[PDB]
């Protein structure tokens, strides 16, 4: 993509894009495509200690963003374009988890239920580090509780995944950009 | 309902109305007579500092450009185009030397001054006057300690002097650690809540926190983490709560400087705090020292909220009776390292923001208690606010306002919704003036 | 609108205004006028048996918990925290000794009582006067052969008198047969019509099911068969019309005992019924007994609906003027085998559910007659409900109220708007009666 | 409000309260003194050509079925059942000798008859009085060269009348060409806008084309796109604007037959328009033949707009005051090759429909300007109409109506709004023609 | 899975995980998803007679409850915990077939638009018979008719499939746990 | 499928159906599933100007039509059935790319946010022309703007594939008949 002429496109977005046009390898796919359906699983049945166990390396990048709206044509204003909702380490992640399963955690009762469709995977080795693998997905998760709230995420997920203990791929960085700058879902207090 | 004789709030602010979390009637009263009659917070210096930067700011149900001037100063102006109403910025932050409406092309600068107009000469001649069609403007604008506010009603006290006694307590975080400055962009997220819920949780409850954020006081480590569960009451003398003249309120918990900050940041936190502290010592004495490095709970009214240690500033925009926009941005000190100022607004954010754990254990209450306003059987009934009534002093030797020497009580919500139910039977700041003259007597009774 | 001199339903209940199904203030003057008059369905003791147990409920837009006492009663008590009105308990159904407030921590008992507040005697010391601070009850509760309802108004009559002469015709099938249970939980879905377009269906209207169930019936083989797409008139003295002083009313159709159920159930409950009839015989004699195995489609007044023998019911639980949460339970005779209840509850929703096909028929026709009342033209427009009038007769030696003796008419409706009207216009029970003292003569005119 | 005394337009039209565009109350009030009095569009000839043939619409929030009759005419009738108000149509395009309603089998003719009642002998007798028992009539149903108009207002001037000087305008290509079909089925899609905000862009906003439209006419090379960024301005003489007693008005372009339509179709088009202009001369005169193949934006008042030459026409049909269905077809001329006809109505689309580039353009300034009109500091502002106030004249040996002689004006804004004020105001026709009496001479002041 | 520790999951969650983190087949996750996207255009473009014929076991149990909001800690409440939103043998499917095809079923005029998206697909043989096929997926289900009415839902379907006629593989199982507690979406009207 | 005995259905549908019940090719899947998520994540990151050089054939209709709704039984009533949303030829598209990418198109600043998420992926070559593949999948479109728009579309796409320069399988034609008739979106300017 020439970001030049496709004056919408931003650096970041062309660079990702080259990432999966090139060296196409389906067995990659389909091996993402796996790792990614079972981490939803785990996460939609709300095994959260099992989903950092088996999915998520200990040195996890867990990140969300919300940026600013800005003018396409601003060149000017410079200051921090965008807010992290999540910037997790593994003990941030774990700590969420902790509050996730406390009895104390009065949201929690009746039990949520959380549906999730991963859709889109991507999948390529990284050309320099030979064991780090990204994964591109988009996720649709929706979350029912209390009888009648009823909220809708989508997003699209930057991952790389990297083999860990026992030689299972776990996450060691996700990214996501999220396109609703103002959350209409009452907060955004689910694992994308 | 005749708001000049409705009582909404029982005397001494011991009790409200159900149905004020719920009333549309109302809701819309209140623009009138809360959001268009006070201040209200727009930004800060450090997201506007050079000439030409703007951000959009909600104040009520009306958005504003708020605009750095090339004399320095800051304008703020209706976010509305003077020919056929379009909304003339589309974005949140910028730099800009004016606005073009996108309609007809409506040129206005950042002083709000109608511009350019095409093809003036051929189209209007002579006859359109520019000079009467500036931008809609915010007719007041003060700072304090680089936090910008607005208020559309000139008859308004000066904001200084609308903080009241609350301001005594703010100035050593806001003045005297050399300054704060406000980290964007907010988080922005949508409840389904009356703004009165948040606001009233900020400014006066205590109460709350160790069985609210029992999970989130057990899973975080947090220093104030010995109330999870209601497992210990804060001992005597842990902290103390005030209220104002003009509504603004907050708690004190003493050396709190850590906050709701996980164990990760404690170390640190508490070293720094400490340390500017024992400077602060011999400029401002001990007593203010001290409560610049103690964790405030604070609601500037009507829907600016703050925790001053933690960081968490937030501003709670009124949609309708159950629907707020929620605005999280962080505060830091200007003088922490840039690595701990980055850190520290993760950690707002990751605790009070959009995905903020402590936050979510806020949702149902303030959801359900704004919802529950709008039920039949619970309009006409009263929510209580009466703890540590009778006890409250003004005028004291050492904390002013009226003060609570107590962590946990009601005091600021007294003191909030006589503010309110002032405002609201009024029709212009001299009646509310006239409502008020009594204020402190009111609130410390029996 | 002036409801003491609106006619919104004209004399003999002979027509209603259609802005009745669209109105939203009038939905808000029905949620003072009949829905906090009047008796409302809470649920059934086979669902809170034991003490302890509790459900939520509707009333109206409220919620409330109602509990199983110590001493075998039933309270209820709105679902409303009396410290600052948090929604107390989140779930449907359970057993617990009392509430705890998830906001402040304030502990209610399953008898409404205020037992215990965090440090009270460190926060209130002797001052909170709890004896004052029990959950906001429900001043009426009171059971017809297990199934209890509520009502906010002390002055309302008991629940048997406000039955009036529908209690006869149910008594049959809710008592003699040895009584009925409740199989829980019920379905839950809502639907874009007004609380009254289901109500006015199931109390009165047999005209629709040919056409409307056209398709349920001929792919279900259900016993009411014969009528599908009109192609067949229920013969003379195929079933009766009834209504009562109190706008409860319902269709009878002779020995419809297997109702809705598919020709799968058919066999057995025809068998099941009839050997239930004949030892009845003897009991209650010939006609109560075949009242007994005969499909009543009955709505008691306002929102609670059912047809015996299909085994549904339902309540209509208003939301606005266009939106209504309908909930859906099956009813079972105690003594049927276990298996052929575990069956017959499945059947009721199969036909009536959530998914249920029958009632997936009736969602366009209570839609759109009930939107419609919005749309500027029709508001001021009259609904018909004039089939049968004149041929009405009351005292009759053999069966009680307003009765039409066919099986197709609108008896049912003129009883349920002449009541309806008599609500509405009036601020208490008083004037309800007042309003009602020639109830059945205005009926049966001409 | 009170609408007799507001001023909500002021005099000459020159300015609006941009409340108008929000306040809920106006728009239920715009139900009765717009809508339910004035001529709507519904239809045209060539969608129900032949008896039985039907259309649904919308008038106002009302629906109508709108059928071809035997005798050759066409009648509407409210789409609701005069037994309990169920919707009797749920298609939008058909042909049927009747109506069915689905609820209890009623069955109307396609002349509005109640003309079946299934089992109306067994069940009624003879008591049911089919005769008074018709669907709802629309009063007023018209036609203009094929384009037919409903009005509930029996009271209503002949539409001839009411399109006032408008007609003239619109002959040479409504009548003069030989006719035009309308060719369906229409794009349907709600914004989020008061239908008034459409309304006036199209009947009286060449202002906004330039700019707001930069992007599609720099993109699609269509005729007028030397306008594109405001990089010229339309040459002296290059249209006029014109407007008329019961508020009806235009834009004209000269020459513009391609409209909006891409290089694509410009050379066919051009020439196409050009070969009737040169036979309509010798039969309408060169005034009036040059009209012909001129771009007209026009809006018939209320709420149905066109662009001739380009071929789109809209309904801007009212939902609330920040909601309206766009309704968009086709406009073609009947003597034009099929395969033109079938690229003109692709290209309408491409350009006006759902996904229709150029009001894509509009969307965000109809929107906004619209929902701005709730803000609370905005509602009491005043939306500016005065460009070319003082230029306008009445009465002129040419050109017919109010008119300014400029391509680039707000002339019918002037007598749009006029007209909207003087019904608002009015509680039926007799008042709005007092109301109206001067009403060119208030057009053309100072 | 340890639920003793994961203090969400419940026990038939977790066996269910079991099945599918085990052998994995590749194969067997194409097949199933082929099946599954197959039975899905046949039931969107509303060819239920052939949704019968060829996807639909003689034996099948075609489930979707709805379960009662209880409170995390119960542990004394004992009665019913779920309704049936369906639970329908063939027979009872073919009644409802029939109801759908049905010219007097006065809401299918105008016809009814369905759009089906199924995500998710995991497969694993039956340990024990291994002729039953277990298949999870998740589904959104779109229902628009008449101008404006829009329904979409949102499951995770727990399926066992197994070769019946002309070896051909159908469903005697689908068990779906309906997430909202109360539908917003006017009825449950739809084959999920 | 018997339209006669399926009642509900169309000649149409029916015919589509035929087409990928019978010779199924997993490679031919695969190919089109990895065509169709290239093409998303183009169009997510609004490379418009890309995705017409590298997915769009020169010989192109794009269509999308709306449906007018007529009774079931409705046989007299001959007009056109629908309008089109979209007809575009490759120089339609064109126009439509550089409308999105002009710096004057006000409603695109500040910039737009597509997620795409692409299921219920079937191919098969074509029968007759052995150098066309023909694509059904279903879209679900999400668009969010200005702080708290948010649109989400929901379609079945009936594709043709090409080889075109150098090899490339490029788009032919697109047929979406879409499916709520009124349209909750604001507008239909996204490319299903
Ligand atoms: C009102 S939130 C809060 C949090 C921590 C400490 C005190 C108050
Ligand atoms: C009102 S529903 C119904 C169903 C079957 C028989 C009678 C009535
Ligand atoms: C009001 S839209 C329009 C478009 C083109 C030319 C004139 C007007
Ligand atoms: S509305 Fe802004 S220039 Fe016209
Ligand atoms: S609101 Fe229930 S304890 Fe405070
Ligand atoms: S509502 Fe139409 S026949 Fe009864
Ligand atoms: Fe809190
Ligand atoms: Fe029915
Ligand atoms: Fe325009």
């Amino acid at each position: 993509i020439n970001i030049q002429e496709d004056k919408l496109v931003s650096a970041h977005d062309a660079e990702e894009i080259l990432r999966f046009f090139n060296c196409h390898d389906s067995a990659l796919q389909q091996e993402a495509t796996t790792l990614l359906t079972q981490e939803a699983h785990l996460l939609d049945i709300q095994a959260y200690r099992a989903w950092l166990e088996h999915c998520v390396g200990s040195e996890v990048q867990y990140q969300v963003i919300s940026r600013e709206l800005r003018a396409a044509s601003e060149r000017r204003y410079k200051l921090n374009e965008a807010m992290n909702v999540y910037n997790e380490n593994f003990q941030q992640l774990k700590v969420r988890v902790e509050h996730q399963l406390d009895p104390q955690n009065w949201g929690n009762s009746p039990k949520l239920r959380f549906t999730r469709f991963i859709t889109n995977v991507q999948a390529a080795m990284d050309v320099n580090d030979k064991e780090l693998l990204h994964i591109r997905s988009n996720v649709i998760l929706h979350r029912a509780r209390r009888g009648n709230q009823v909220d809708v995420f989508y997003a699209a997920r930057e991952d790389k995944w990297k083999r860990g203990e026992g030689g299972v791929r776990k996450l060691v960085q996700r990214f996501v950009d999220y396109p609703e700058r103002i959350l209409q879902t009452h907060n955004l207090m689910v694992f994308l | 309902m005749n708001y000049n004789n409705k009582i909404l709030v029982s005397e001494s602010g011991l009790s409200q109305k159900h149905l004020i979390h719920g009333d549309e009637e109302l809701f819309q009263h209140e623009l009138k007579t809360i959001f268009a009659r006070n201040w209200l917070f727009l930004t800060h210096d450090s997201l506007i500092p050079a000439p030409g930067d703007y951000v959009t700011a909600k104040m009520g149900i009306d958005e504003v450009i708020v605009s750095r001037q090339n004399d320095g100063s800051i304008r703020a102006f209706l976010n509305v185009c003077r020919h056929r109403g379009k909304t003339l910025v589309s974005v949140e932050a910028g730099n800009a030397k004016g606005f073009v409406c996108s309609y007809h092309g409506w040129g206005f600068g950042s002083n709000g001054e109608l511009q350019s107009v095409p093809f003036e000469k051929d189209l209007y001649g002579e006859s359109l006057n520019k000079k009467c069609l500036g931008l809609k403007e915010v007719a007041r604008v003060e700072s304090f300690h680089g936090f910008i506010y607005g208020c559309f009603d000139q008859e308004a006290p000066p904001l200084m002097d609308y903080l009241g006694d609350a301001a005594w307590y703010l100035e050593p975080m806001f003045k005297h650690s050399g300054g704060l400055e406000l980290v964007g962009p907010p988080g922005k997220v949508v409840i389904k809540a009356n703004w009165k819920a948040p606001a009233e949780n900020f400014v006066g409850d205590a109460y709350h926190v160790g069985w609210t954020h029992a999970s989130s006081l057990r899973s975080g480590e947090s220093i104030f983490s010995s109330l999870a569960g209601n497992a210990a009451l804060p001992p005597e003398g842990a902290g103390l709560q005030m209220t104002s003249k003009y509504g603004s309120g907050m708690g004190v918990l003493w050396d709190g400087y850590s906050g709701v900050h996980s164990a990760d940041l404690v170390p640190e936190l508490m070293a720094f705090g400490g340390a500017k502290q024992e400077r602060l010592n011999k400029e401002i004495g001990d007593v203010r020292a001290r409560i610049y490095r103690s964790h405030l709970n604070c609601t500037v009214f009507p829907n600016n909220s703050m925790l001053t240690c933690s960081g968490v500033f937030k501003v709670w925009n009124p949609i309708d009776a159950n629907t707020t926009e929620v605005w999280t941005y962080a505060i830091v000190e200007k003088d922490m390292p840039e690595d701990l100022k980055r850190r520290l607004a993760d950690s707002v954010q990751r605790t009070f923001g959009p995905a903020g754990f402590w936050e979510s254990d806020d949702n149902d209450n303030m959801e359900t208690a704004s919802q529950n306003g709008k039920k039949y059987q619970s309009r006409d009934s009263d929510l209580l606010s009466n703890l540590g009534f009778g006890e409250d002093v003004y005028g004291d030797a050492v904390y002013p306002g009226v003060v609570g020497k107590s962590a946990i009580g009601e005091t600021s919500y007294r003191g909030f919704y006589r503010a309110y139910q002032a405002h609201v039977s009024s029709s212009n700041w001299a009646e509310f003036e006239h409502a008020s003259s009594t204020w402190h007597t009111e609130l410390t009774k029996t």
